[PDB]
RNA sequence: CCUUGUCGGUUAAAUGCCGACCUGCAUGAAUGGCGUAACGAGGUCCCCACUGUCCCCGGCUGGGGCCCGGCGAAACCUCUGC
RNA sequence: GGGAGUAGCAGCAUAGCCGGGUGAGAAUCCCGGCCGCCGUAGGGGCCAGGGUUCCACGGCAAUGUUCGUCAGCCGUGGGUUAGUCGGUCCUAACCCGACCCGUAACUCGGCGUCGGGGAAAGGGAAACGGGUUUAUAUUCCCGUACCGCGGUGGUAGGUGCGGCAACGCAAGCCCGAGGGGUGACGCCUCGGGGUAGGCGGACCGGUCCACAAGGCCGGCUAAGCGUAUAAGCCCGGGGAGUGCCGUAAUGGCGAGAACCGGGUGAAAGCGCGAAUGGCCUCCCGUAAGGGGGGUUCCGCCGAUCCCUGGGGCCCGUGAAAAGCCCCUCGGGAACGAUCCACCGCGACCGUACCGAGAACCGACACUGGUGCCCCUGGGUGAGAAGCCUAAGGCGUGUCGGGGGAAACCCAGCCGAGGGAACUCGGCAAAUUGGCCCCGUAACUUCGGGAGAAGGGGUGCCUGCGGGUGUGUAACCCGCAGGUCGCAGUGACUAGGGGGGCCCGACUGUUUAGUAAAAACACAGGUCCCAGCUAGCCCGAAAGGGUUUGUACUGGGGCCGACGCCUGCCCAGUG
RNA sequence: GGCAGGGUGAAGUCCCUCAACAGAGGGAUGGAGGCCCGCUAGGGGUGCUGACGCGCAAUUCGCUCCCGUGACCCCGGGCUAG
């Protein structure tokens, strides 16, 4: 909001360093951003807990990633396994 | 020894030992009572007693809050704690907007107010424009809502 | 309120009993010989094995 | 204060008395409202209390007398129309 | 002399052990001789998070009425339909025997010899592949990179394992460790052996200093396995 | 430190209480079994060549 | 090690502190090397203020020490004692 | 025996005086008054532990750091009353036995399973008020209640209804089998409604004061039974976007908003319980006892107590089972309750007292420890701070008396002129200090540094104004004038500041009893083993730890946040 | 089972004015942290090299100093044995 560079990492301060303090940072926004869902549509699904995801709206609770909904590797299974 | 008879004349006004209180004439009398009846016949007799509290008056805090509500005791020097912590920080914002917002209402039942112009105006007062009803009224008056 | 058990209370009342000074009409029959015996115990000195 | 009243499992609370005694009585905790069986959604027309209060309550004062009374009316009309669906053939 | 930690783990104490009264129950597929020739189907009712298991499970419930957990993939979601067996279809969260999966196909929760409920592929975010096919034997290919051969029997799952990404991310401070050690309780904090003193450790005494060579040989006895355990090479490259 | 101050958590529950069999405080109560005449663990008493305790209670020669 | 090395700054006066020089008795790169904001009942040098720290010691207050009534030990002890 | 009629009976809470009494005997025991100490504990309640220390009468050889007529001491007799309080049930981590395996053997080591145990603060049927005793009371008595089991007699029902619906109803009995719910849960933060407690005014009845007004005391109502709204969830109608509705905040809507109506739903309040019951008070010979009176209204603050809803964080996810309510099935009988009224029965153990500057542990009537474990009125004030003070408790943190109190010591106050000349070293002491306004350097990981530094102001009285609010209710915020003092955060409370260098990144830990650190740990970096009947490890074996685990994993070493970097050598040892 | 009171103000959510190729400027809300002050309670033990040192005490007392929502403090039931 109202900081040029730190941002969730404001709550940290002056310690733990930049590569630290910037990971975490970057990390955190990405993963707090609504985000699709694919059952619906609509950009209401949040993280619950680590590896586990909900849409807000239409209630739809699903399995992905630690920090996001979806993995690369998660992406290619998808791919493959439609053409097969 | 009279703690038997103290204890139990305690027990039985309600009281604590320290307030009770025996005739020095009659100690002899007092001495040869060793029952509850007798302890109850001597304080109905009033050879045993209870003293009244004395009490903590409260008239110079009286005066005080008069002269404080009329406006003295109460400039920098009188002061030790911070001007958040003798006011507040949320509680007065909240008193604000119920009361914009209670307002608010008010005028579009009355009828002087369109939906429209209602919701400009609530979103100002949420954005924090006004911070009381006569800076809400003025600015009203300056543009053309009255 | 203080929640004894049963065995450990009956144990607690012999041992209250057991404490008391010789009688008197023991030590007259026995022509002062027998005046004091080895289990005279007091709640602050020794303590017993609960 | 005892210990088991020690334990805030116990909502305490203040009473005066009609000798002027100001004493402390001691409750355990109500339990929460039932809740539908599929969506987790809080159920009416059942009543909330312990086994005590319960069992001084008749059979029909603790439950709708409409079918499925475990679900609310939603997933009961679900229920309901898939069965009829699946009685046509 | 004295004891090493890892010389003290072996007794078994509570220092040591895992707390695995605190976890969700073990997960296995479904036995053979139950499941013979049936390709049963269930559906999934709930994803839970596990203390003891790195990835998150799902607790699927079958026709006749028995509840099971399974390890989930990345996609499934409540509501949704699985099949355990041979004529099960080719789709993310179905378990097949590895005689019926193409090649090219992303795997996990792979059995080492049929029947024994599943051994290899289960950390979250990770994924093996289907290499080759033959009557005897199928090769696919370990997150370690190492190329194995099963028999063509044994059953895997297809997909990848959820819960991936989860070293993205900095542990920042020592108390976050001590709560993730302690939900598994692992030793933490860790000693150095060159900070003991020489009755401790084989390495250890008053200069703080490895004095003889940190490789140790295949055949040292135990009390003396510490360092570099016969290393094929050391150092940067 | 390490002396009198200590002392004072004393109050606890005891290591040991009245023994069933033998009559002396010696049955440990966290483990279930008598120090003195092990009631709990054996059937046979306990009895070993090098204690004197059970000489003594029997005016015994060592 | 020679060592209070030499030059400069800080003082009326510097075996100290800081900055430079390099014959490094016997520095040096994960037995890590060089830096570093924030932090420290860590070690160390200086400036402002303040003071009985000192020049130079003085007067007051309570409790002991001293006399009176009562309870009443110990360490130590060859004999003695310019 | 000498030391010696000596030291000690001070220091952290310096407490007694006057009058009367008892008694052989009174600084030290009793009554009254004055003066004092504690007062978010030295007060109130109660675990473990102790075990009669509890009560009354009688005593003073010993104990009590003095005395003693006193006592936690001595003697003589007494005292603990339960269908509803706790234990007797359930499981947790864990433990044991049998079978089985090992051991030369065992009272030793294991073991999946079967069974049995394991919580007096976790889960868990049912009682409140007042009186009575020298000493027990939710246990006795009085009044008014509830639970379980078992009967008797009637009824609802079997074989009945109102609502579009949410739902509202007495809405059949016995035995068995499934299913759902509840039990049943973490940390942080916020709003709404209530209560205990407190405060202000009026009236009554009393009391303290040359008067005087004014100050102070009392002015009460349990369980249980009956009675309904709030949030939230829901049902009907209705039919929306250059948008409309709402919150302290986040928010909501054709996947159906606004708006009309409704349903279910807490803590509470209200009524009955209930009165010469409890409290206050006013007259008579005072033993029984006697007699008559009052028990009323508004308003404010309110929790750390109770209920109810929202939001946020986790590479961390915060118990289980018994028990209890509901629904559907299967098998039986023709009857018959989860409704009303009545009647009977309800075994065993604990229950006294202390709960700590004298009832526990420390050899003691020990400035330690256990327990500050749960709770606490008024004023100033941000405040459970410090200071004064009510209630309650104490004058026993158990020796006193003299003294214009010799030196000297312990703990404190002031000090002219100088201002660190003292000393290894400004050790110790002093200085600053609360709130409001102004203003604020280098350097920086851009978050900080920072309350940087530095400067002004502050009392009383008289009047004006503002915010919220219905309010001359209550809380908070500004202005002007007059006036006194050496001094207005006037006592209490309450930072001294700045600039260089070395080490360690930081919060954290350490040698109980001479070392708190530059030593340890830490996030992070990098190397090694290992595809599971693995790798590393315990053990005499049987068996076992990592493992309810499977390379984003488990184990083994070294460096130690962050930034710039990490050169050459495989002859030697490995 | 527990931790008076106060401060600072991270993400998230916005409002207004002037403009819109780009932007510029002014006001709020919200309540994070191994954050800050604090003899709240509790925990610890830096200095006086203070009192005491046949002690109140076989490790205590006082003044001063440190932490105080956390890798925090304490309690009942259990486990590891030379
Ligand atoms: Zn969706
Ligand atoms: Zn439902
Ligand atoms: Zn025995």
């Amino acid at each position: 909001g109202r900081t040029t560079k730190v941002g969730s990492a404001g709550r940290f301060g002056p310690r733990y360093g930049l590569k630290i303090r910037r990971r975490v940072a970057a990390v955190e926004a990405r993963m707090k951003q609504k985000h699709v869902c694919p059952v619906c549509g609509r950009k209401a699904v949040r993280r619950i807990s680590t590896g586990i995801w909900q849409c807000q709206k239409c209630g739809a609770t699903f399995a992905g990633g630690a920090y996001l909904p979806t993995t690369p590797a998660g992406k290619v299974a998808k791919r493959v396994t439609a053409s097969k | 020894m009279l703690k038997t008879q103290r204890r139990i004349a305690a027990e039985l006004l309600k009281c604590g030992e320290n307030r009770i209180w025996i005739d020095p004439e009659r100690i002899e009398d007092v001495a040869a009572a060793i029952t509850r009846e007798d302890i109850k016949r001597l304080i109905h007799d009033g050879v045993i007693k209870k003293k009244p509290i004395k009490g903590q008056s409260r008239a110079r805090a009286r005066a005080f809050q008069e002269a404080r509500k009329k406006g003295r005791h109460r400039g920098p020097g009188s002061k030790k704690g911070k001007k958040t912590a003798r006011m507040g920080k949320k509680e007065v914002w909240m008193m604000t907007i119920r009361a914009l917002r209670k307002e608010l209402r008010k005028l579009k039942a009355e009828g002087k107010l369109d939906a429209h112009t209602y919701r400009r105006l609530y979103i100002r007062a949420k954005g924090g424009q006004f911070k009381n009803k006569r800076q809400l009224y003025m600015f009203m008056q300056e543009h053309g809502i009255l | 309120a203080r929640n004894k058990p049963f065995a450990k209370k009956l144990r607690l009342a012999k041992a209250a009993k057991q404490n008391r000074r010789v009688p008197v009409w023991v030590i007259v029959k026995t022509n002062r010989k027998v005046i004091t015996h080895p289990k005279r115990r007091h709640w602050r000195r020794t303590k017993l094995k609960e | 204060m005892k210990p088991m009243y020690r334990s805030r499992s116990w909502r305490r609370k203040y009473v005066r008395t009609p000798g002027g005694r100001t004493v402390i009585h001691f409750e355990r905790r109500k339990p929460k409202v039932a809740h539908c069986a599929m969506c987790g959604r809080p159920l009416n027309g059942v009543p909330r209390g312990r086994p005590s209060e319960l069992r001084k309550l008749p059979k029909t004062k603790k439950r709708p007398e409409r079918p499925y009374p475990n679900l609310c009316p939603s997933c009961m009309r679900k229920v309901m129309k898939a069965q009829v669906r699946a009685s046509i053939t | 002399g004295k004891s090493l930690i890892q010389q003290r783990r072996g007794k078994g104490t509570t220092t040591f052990r895992a707390p695995s009264h605190r976890y969700r129950g073990a997960v296995r597929y479904v036995p053979l001789n139950l499941v013979q020739e049936r390709t049963l189907r269930g559906v999934v009712e709930e994803i839970l998070h596990d203390p003891g298991r790195t990835a998150p499970v799902a607790r699927v419930k079958f026709e006749d009425g028995t509840k099971k957990l399974i390890i989930a993939p990345e996609g499934v979601l409540v509501g949704q339909e699985i099949y355990i067996g041979p004529e099960a279809p080719i789709a993310i969260g179905n378990t097949l025997p590895l005689a019926k999966i193409p090649e090219g196909t992303y795997v996990y929760d792979i059995e080492g010899v049929p029947g024994d409920g599943g051994k290899y592929v289960r950390a979250g975010g990770t994924y093996a592949l289907v290499v080759s096919r033959e009557k005897d034997k199928v090769i696919v290919q370990l997150p370690s990179g190492e190329l194995k051969a099963f028999n063509p029997m044994c059953r895997a799952t297809i997909g990848v394992v959820a819960g991936g990404g989860r070293l993205e991310k900095p542990i920042v401070k020592a108390g976050k460790a001590y709560y993730i050690a302690k939900a598994r309780n692992r030793f933490w904090p860790k000693p150095r052996g060159v900070k003991m003193n020489a009755v401790n450790h084989p390495h250890g005494g008053k200069e703080h200093h490895i004095g003889r060579p940190s490789t140790v040989s295949r055949r040292a006895p135990p009390g003396r396995k510490v360092g570099h355990i016969a290393a094929r090479r050391t150092g940067r490259r | 430190g390490a002396g009198t101050a200590p002392k004072g958590k004393r109050n606890r529950t005891p290591t040991h209480i009245r023994c069933r069999r033998c009559g002396r405080r010696a049955f440990n109560v966290k483990k279930g079994y008598c120090a003195a005449c092990g009631f709990g663990r054996s059937r046979r008493m306990r009895k070993y060549s090098w204690s004197h305790k059970w000489r003594k209670k029997r005016n015994l020669s060592y």
